[PDB]
């Protein structure tokens, strides 16, 4: 097919890694205790 | 005594309040044996939502 | 082991006369009774009625004694109920309803006596494996 | 009439015989003759199950159900002496016949019942004075419903009564007594009752026919769970003869 | 303790799917082109 | 008793919480039957109210 | 939960069975 | 509490004579002269409140009650059980060879 | 009516044309258009029930077996359980039964599913010559895939014919299929019978010719790539040269063995690979289909006899015990009479 | 379920008559080569 | 039934992280310079 021109590369950069892990590690170490409850 | 709100049902009060309260198994939401609903019971809501 | 004189002599009578049968006799009857009885009657038992077998022990308190080999060719001729009380003629195969048990004609008072032998001396060689059943297979 | 090539596949086998409309007479009874049903016939049209609630002061009602082991369920062939009582009432004593069938209906929302539809051993007696056989006359009785399983049924882990194992073997250091009513199995032996309701007669022939209500226990599967009360209703027929 | 059963995993998919979506997106991110 | 099981707080909306997860009767139990109406009384015979 | 679990891994399995067969690379002469 | 009434039954008399009022068919086999006539009549007309009682079903003859006096030492009664006599399980009870 | 009947006749042809085109994605084609609803209707019912169908009573004898997931199954345990013996050999669709209910408890899933299945794959079958004759190939193709339809037929259909009972045809489930082979082994004796020989010399040597003719072509694949590169992309799809050294590959097998025990001919190979499991499989299809008429796997229960006259006991006497173990044991309350005739 | 018999009784017959008018609209010319058979 | 208690997460893991590491593979495969 001919190729779509809409198409864009995606980035996330190593600091973004890192601030998003602890963001969700912080996250589950928040809502852990509830989940086990 | 055990309502489907007391049994944590979320959808299925949806599905009653338009009319749709048997089972193709036989039963009724408001207590009744040997009904037919036709196609149009919760099991048949659900196939159709699948499909 | 060995197939001896001791243990080819069966009792021929109720009264305790014996009688020492061949090597050739008993294969003959051996023979015979595939050929006329083993469809029912294979290793001892009775498919059609599994409560009677062909046990020595079973024979002998049959009614008339059937432990023996003159007990045993009048059964060939006129078979009866374990209490002698009905002649079963009819349904079990005999000399005297050859006619309805085809493979019974032709059998001459020789070849009764051989399958006669054949039964008593087969539990002498196998033991309880004789009218045991598939649980001694 | 018809022959079993005529009948074989149709689902009449399963159908008791009928009489006419016009068959509304009067069958003689002679108090110094001997009679017997020559053929009794029982056809289930209904099954029904009394509900078991909650509320153990809610009325429980019997139900509707679903079969589903098909043109199975008559009972017929079924024989008996016909007795004639001092006080003119007729006594039918069941002497043999093909007696009971295994029946499983299913209730609104899946519960299957089986049960042992039957009448075996069974005595009834009609009202006194029975001069003769009408559409008035009703027989009343009880029979015996023997346990739905007999005595070699081994369970799916193969325990049985009169045979199988007398444990749960899967579970060799198990502690026996949470398992005791699974593992030890009971032979039940209930009564039943049903009445005939003769609604036809053929005073030549000696047939009647009507239609019966019949109640008795389900299966309980050895002892396992209790057993759920069911009702039958259907159509009958008889013939009696002198004998 | 008698804790909730499907904590454990409730916890365990609440770290990882979204981990794994940010690890994904970072390495395809690395392996393009400099 | 389905009027009686209405006037229960273990049925009233604003009576659980957050992460206690689940059917409502998983809480107070699967409701059997209505005791019925208890009438409190003191020792002098005068009828008496829970708050 | 088991029937769930079951059931979940068997529609990935159809649903990798569509896109193995319409979204595979496409074999290509060169 | 729940007990298995075959295995109880194995207990009394009739685990150790033939049971008049319970026993299987192919039992009288065991003797001579009792099987398949005085067999079948003394199933059909079961139960008995004694052993002696099995000399008195109408119509045997005087041979038979011969016979029948020899093997009451070999004979017992007890209770009828449900469980052994319900589902013809006395003319078939399901074990062959 | 006039012109009207060609206007009718170019359109039946366009859905010809379109039928057998070559250019669909997935070819259609006639046996296809039977294929299709057969393999959908088949699939879709078996889906729905192996996960949610009530238990079956398929020994008719009051005693439901549960198959499905929701009813207490997993992947292992679960099967859609075959019809009930009181049915037999009798046609049951969904119209015969009084209620969708009856017919659940009588195991009408399993009979639409094989008659449909078995459908869809004998026209699997002729789809697979047709889009060859199509494509200009050689036809055989369908040849080698009837060993497979043919052991799907003998254990769904043959086998139950034989035996008067489709309650005796392999349940659709894992655990299901043990036990349809253990019951066989007792009834037949599968495993002395020469036609499951040959079955089982045709899957083992289908493994070791699929293994051996892997590793040899494998083993002497022309260097195309570096140490870093899988060797795969030594290949190009629809390249004229071959990707590697038959010659070499010969010249291994024939000192591993002998010369003349190895191929050089590239075509006799693949055609001694074809017909190797394909024969093995049409055999052992044949060994159900046959066992289905009671001609069993060879006996010798007894047959070493010592000179007094006792047996002496043999491995067939040891295989004897297995199988009397499982005869006495299965369907433990299905038998009244002391032989299992079928 | 006698509206399902028919439903799939015409539904099949449907299918069939497609199979065979298909294989007998000149099915030996529907190949690449010798399309005159 | 009464499964173990451990199961679902024992699946759960086991599909899901070595699929995820198929799937970053891919992924920074298709990104990479073609
Ligand atoms: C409108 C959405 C909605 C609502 C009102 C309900 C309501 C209900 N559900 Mg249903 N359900 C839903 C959607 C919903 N459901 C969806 C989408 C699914 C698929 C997952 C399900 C699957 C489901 C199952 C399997 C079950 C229910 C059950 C129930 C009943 C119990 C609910 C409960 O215990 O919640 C508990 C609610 C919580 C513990 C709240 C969670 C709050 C989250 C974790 C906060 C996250 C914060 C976030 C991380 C912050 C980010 C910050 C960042 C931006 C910086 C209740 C009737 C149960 C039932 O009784 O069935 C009969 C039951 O077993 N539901
Ligand atoms: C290719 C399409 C196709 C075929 C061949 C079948 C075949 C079958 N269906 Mg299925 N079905 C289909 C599509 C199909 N189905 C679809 C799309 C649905 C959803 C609507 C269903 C829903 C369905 C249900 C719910 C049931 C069936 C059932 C059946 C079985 C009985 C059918 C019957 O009695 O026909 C009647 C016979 C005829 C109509 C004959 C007329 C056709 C010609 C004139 C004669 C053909 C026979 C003859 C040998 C010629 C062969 C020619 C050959 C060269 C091709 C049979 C296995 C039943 C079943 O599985 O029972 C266990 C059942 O309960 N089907
Ligand atoms: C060393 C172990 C060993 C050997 C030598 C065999 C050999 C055999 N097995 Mg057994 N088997 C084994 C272990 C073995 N098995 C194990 C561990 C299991 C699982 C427990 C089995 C389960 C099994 C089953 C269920 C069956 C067999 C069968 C067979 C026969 C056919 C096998 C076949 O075609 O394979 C594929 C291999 C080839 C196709 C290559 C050729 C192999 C042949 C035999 C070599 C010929 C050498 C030749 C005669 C020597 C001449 C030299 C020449 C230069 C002069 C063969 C006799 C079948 C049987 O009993 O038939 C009677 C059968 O039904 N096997
Ligand atoms: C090592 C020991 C051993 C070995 C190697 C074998 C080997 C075999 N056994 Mg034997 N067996 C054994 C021990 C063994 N057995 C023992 C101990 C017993 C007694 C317990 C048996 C009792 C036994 C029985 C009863 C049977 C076998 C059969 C077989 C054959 C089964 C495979 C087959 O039929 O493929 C052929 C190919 C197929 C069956 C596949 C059909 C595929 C259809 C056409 C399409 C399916 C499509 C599918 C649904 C969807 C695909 C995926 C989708 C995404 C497209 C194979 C020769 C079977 C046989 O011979 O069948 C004819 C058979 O019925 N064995
Ligand atoms: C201590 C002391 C005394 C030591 C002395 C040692 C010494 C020096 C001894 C020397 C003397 C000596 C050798 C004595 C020998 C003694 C002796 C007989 C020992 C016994 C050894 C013995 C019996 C071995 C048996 C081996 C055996 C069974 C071989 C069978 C071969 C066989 C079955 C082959 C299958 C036939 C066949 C067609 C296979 C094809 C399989 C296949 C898929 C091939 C695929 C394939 C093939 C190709 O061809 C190419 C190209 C490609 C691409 C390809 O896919
Ligand atoms: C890809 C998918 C990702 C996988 C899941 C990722 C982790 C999910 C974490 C959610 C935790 C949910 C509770 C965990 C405890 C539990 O087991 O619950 C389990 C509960 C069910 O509860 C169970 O039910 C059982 C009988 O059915 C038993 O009673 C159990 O004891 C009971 O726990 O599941 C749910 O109810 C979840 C759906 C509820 C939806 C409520 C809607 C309100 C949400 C609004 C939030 C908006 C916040 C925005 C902030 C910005
Ligand atoms: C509860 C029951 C519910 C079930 C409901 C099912 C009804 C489905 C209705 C919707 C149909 C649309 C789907 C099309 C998908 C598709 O295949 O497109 C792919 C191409 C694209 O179509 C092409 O389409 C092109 C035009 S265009 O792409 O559409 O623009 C056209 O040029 C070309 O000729 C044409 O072939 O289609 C084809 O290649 C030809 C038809 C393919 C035949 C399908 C085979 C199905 C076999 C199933 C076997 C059992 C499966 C179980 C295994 C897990
Ligand atoms: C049902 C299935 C659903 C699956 C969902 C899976 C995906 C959901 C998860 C998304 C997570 C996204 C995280 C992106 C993380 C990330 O990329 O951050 C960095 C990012 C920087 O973006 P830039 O514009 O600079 O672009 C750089 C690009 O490479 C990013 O793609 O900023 C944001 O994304 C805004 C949100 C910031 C949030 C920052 C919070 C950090 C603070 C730490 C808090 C914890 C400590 C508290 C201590 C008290
Ligand atoms: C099946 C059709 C049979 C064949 C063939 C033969 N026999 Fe038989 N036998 C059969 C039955 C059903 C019975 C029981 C009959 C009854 O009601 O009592 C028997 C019994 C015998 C006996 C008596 C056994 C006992 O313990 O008392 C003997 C001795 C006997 N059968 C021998 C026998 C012989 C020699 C046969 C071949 C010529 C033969 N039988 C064939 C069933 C069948
Ligand atoms: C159970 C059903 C029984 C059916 C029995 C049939 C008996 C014989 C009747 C034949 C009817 C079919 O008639 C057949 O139809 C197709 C399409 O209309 C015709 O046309 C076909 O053939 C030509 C010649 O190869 C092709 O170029 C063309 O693409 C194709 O459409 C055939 O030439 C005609 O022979
Ligand atoms: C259970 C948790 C599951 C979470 C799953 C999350 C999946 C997320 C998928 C991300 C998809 C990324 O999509 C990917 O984008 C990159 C660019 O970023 C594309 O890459 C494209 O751009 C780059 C950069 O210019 C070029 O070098 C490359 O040749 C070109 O193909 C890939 O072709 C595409 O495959
Ligand atoms: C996807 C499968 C669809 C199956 C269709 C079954 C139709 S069933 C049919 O439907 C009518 C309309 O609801 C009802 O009124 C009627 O009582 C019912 O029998
Ligand atoms: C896509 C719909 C799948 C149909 C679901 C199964 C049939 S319906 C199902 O039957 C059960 C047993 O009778 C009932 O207990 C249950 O209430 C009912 O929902
Ligand atoms: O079903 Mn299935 O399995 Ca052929 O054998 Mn008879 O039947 Mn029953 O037993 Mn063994
Ligand atoms: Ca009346
Ligand atoms: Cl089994
Ligand atoms: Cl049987």
């Amino acid at each position: 097919m001919e190729p779509n021109p809409n198409r864009q590369p995606v980035e996330l950069n190593r600091t973004s890694l890192y601030l998003g892990l602890l963001l969700i590690l912080v996250l589950a170490l928040l809502f852990s205790s509830y989940f086990f409850n | 005594l055990n309502p489907m709100w007391r049994q944590g049902m979320f959808v299925l009060p949806f599905m009653a309040r338009l009319g749709v309260t048997g089972s193709w198994s036989g039963w009724s939401i408001t207590g009744e044996t040997g009904i037919d609903p036709g196609f149009w019971s919760f099991e048949g809501v659900a196939l159709a939502h699948i499909v | 082991a060995e197939l001896t004189p001791e243990v080819l002599t069966v009792p021929l009578n109720s009264e305790g006369k014996t009688i020492t049968l061949t090597e050739k006799q008993y294969l003959e009857g051996k023979r015979l009774f595939q050929y006329a009885c083993a469809s029912c009657h294979v290793g001892g038992i009775t498919k059609t009625n599994p409560s009677l077998d062909l046990r020595t022990e079973t024979l002998a308190l049959a009614t008339p004694p059937r432990d023996n080999i003159e007990g045993l060719v009048d059964y060939m001729k006129n078979p009866t109920t374990y209490d002698g009380e009905q002649e079963i003629a009819e349904v079990h195969p005999s000399l005297r309803s050859a006619d309805i048990f085809p493979k019974m004609r032709n059998l001459t008072e020789k070849d009764l006596v051989a399958i006669a032998g054949h039964i008593l001396v087969e539990p002498k060689i196998l033991g309880d494996k004789w009218g045991g059943g598939k649980v001694y297979y | 009439t018809l022959t079993y090539d005529d009948i074989v596949g149709t689902g009449l086998a399963n159908k008791c015989p009928t009489l006419d409309d016009t068959a509304r007479g009067a069958y003689p009874i002679d108090s110094s003759q001997t009679y017997r049903i020559a053929r009794l016939c029982l056809q289930p049209t209904t099954f029904l199950v009394k509900e078991e609630p909650k509320n153990k002061r809610q009325e429980a009602e019997f139900v509707p159900t679903k079969l589903v082991t098909r043109e199975t369920t008559s009972l017929d062939q079924i024989q008996g002496e016909l007795k004639v009582n001092s006080d003119g009432s007729l006594t039918f004593v069941e002497e043999d016949g093909i007696d009971f069938q295994p029946v499983t209906v299913q209730m609104a929302g899946g519960e299957r019942i089986p049960l042992l539809f039957t009448v075996k051993n069974l005595v009834a007696s009609t009202q006194p004075n029975v001069t003769s056989i009408t559409t008035s006359t009703d027989f009343k009785g009880e029979f015996n419903v023997p346990s739905y399983r007999t005595a070699n049924f081994l369970d799916p882990k193969g325990r049985g009564l009169a045979s199988g194992y007398d444990s749960a073997i899967a579970l060799p250091q198990a502690k026996e007594e949470e398992l005791a009513r699974a593992n030890v199995k009971r032979f039940s032996l209930t009564k039943g009752q049903i009445s005939l309701n003769v609604a036809k007669v053929d005073g030549r022939t000696g047939e009647i026919a009507g239609t019966f209500e019949s109640e008795q226990l389900s299966d309980d599967d050895m002892g396992a769970h209790e057993p759920h009360e069911v009702k039958i209703q259907g159509v009958f027929y008889a013939s009696i003869e002198p004998a | 303790m008698e804790v909730n059963q499907l904590g454990l995993i409730a916890t365990a998919l609440f770290v990882l799917v979204p981990s794994v979506f940010l690890i994904i997106l970072y390495v395809q991110t690395e392996s393009q082109q400099k | 008793e389905k009027l009686a099981f209405y006037d229960y707080i273990g049925n009233n909306p604003a009576k659980g919480g957050l992460f206690r997860t689940g059917p409502m009767n998983k809480g107070d139990g699967i409701a059997q039957a209505w005791k019925g109406h208890a009438v409190f009384r003191n020792k002098e015979g005068e009828e008496l109210f829970v708050r | 939960m088991e029937t769930i679990t079951y059931v979940f891994i068997f529609a990935c399995i159809i649903a990798l069975f569509f896109f193995a067969i319409f979204f595979r690379e496409p074999p290509r002469i060169t | 509490e729940l007990v298995n009434v075959v295995d109880e039954k194995l207990g009394t008399a009739y685990g150790e004579k033939i049971d008049l009022n319970n026993t299987n068919i192919a039992a009288f086999i065991q003797y001579r002269g009792l099987y398949p006539t005085l067999a079948k009549l003394i199933v059909k007309n079961a139960p008995y409140e004694s052993v002696e009682d099995v000399l008195n079903i109408p119509g045997l003859t005087e041979r038979q009650k011969q016979i029948l006096r020899e093997n009451l030492e070999h004979f017992t009664v007890t209770e009828v059980e449900t469980a052994l006599v319900e589902g013809g399980d006395r003319y078939n009870n399901g074990l062959y060879k | 009516t006039v012109l009207q009947r060609r206007e009718q006749l170019n359109l039946w042809e366009q859905f010809c044309s379109w039928v057998t085109s070559t250019n669909n994605r997935l070819y259609v084609g006639w046996f296809g258009v039977l294929m299709i609803p057969t393999l959908l209707a088949a699939t879709i019912c078996f889906v729905i029930a192996f996960i949610a169908a009530p238990p079956v009573d398929i020994d008719g004898i009051r005693e439901p077996v549960s198959g499905s997931l929701l009813y207490g199954n997993n992947i292992i345990t679960g099967a859609v359980v075959p019809s009930s013996n009181a049915i037999g050999l009798h046609f049951y669709p969904i119209w015969e039964a009084a209620s969708l209910d009856e017919w659940l408890y009588n195991g009408g899933p399993y009979q639409l599913i094989i008659f449909h299945f078995l459908i869809g794959v004998f026209c699997y079958m002729g789809r697979e010559w047709e889009l060859s004759y199509r494509l200009g190939m050689r036809p055989w193709i369908c040849v080698a895939y009837s060993a497979p339809v043919a052991a799907a037929t003998a254990v769904f259909l043959i086998y139950p014919i034989g035996q008067g009972s489709f309650s005796d045809g392999m349940p659709l489930g894992i655990s299901g299929t043990f036990n349809f082979m253990l019951v066989f082994q007792a009834e037949h004796n599968i495993l002395m019978h020469p036609f499951h020989q040959l079955g089982v010399a045709g899957v083992f040597g289908g493994a070791l010719f699929s293994a051996m003719h892997g590793s040899l072509v494998t083993s002497s694949l022309i260097r195309e790539t570096t140490e870093t590169e899988s060797a795969n992309y030594g290949y190009k799809f629809g390249q004229e040269e071959e990707t590697y050294n038959i010659v070499a590959a010969h010249g291994y097998f024939g000192r591993l063995i002998f010369q003349y025990a190895s191929f050089n001919n590239s075509r006799a190979l693949h055609f001694f690979l074809a017909a190797w499991p394909v024969i093995g499989i049409w055999f052992t299809a044949l060994g159900i289909s046959t066992m289905a008429f009671n001609l069993n796997g060879f006996n010798f229960n007894h047959s070493v006899v010592d000179a007094q006259g006792n047996v002496i006991n043999t491995w067939a006497d040891i295989i004897n015990r297995a199988n009397l173990g499982m005869e006495v044991m299965h369907e433990r309350n299905a038998h009244n009479f002391p032989l299992d005739l079928a | 379920m006698e509206t399902l018999k028919i439903t799939v009784y015409i539904v099949v017959t449907f299918f069939v008559l497609l199979f065979v008018f298909g294989f007998l609209s000149g099915d030996p010319a529907r190949n690449p080569k010798r399309k005159d058979l």
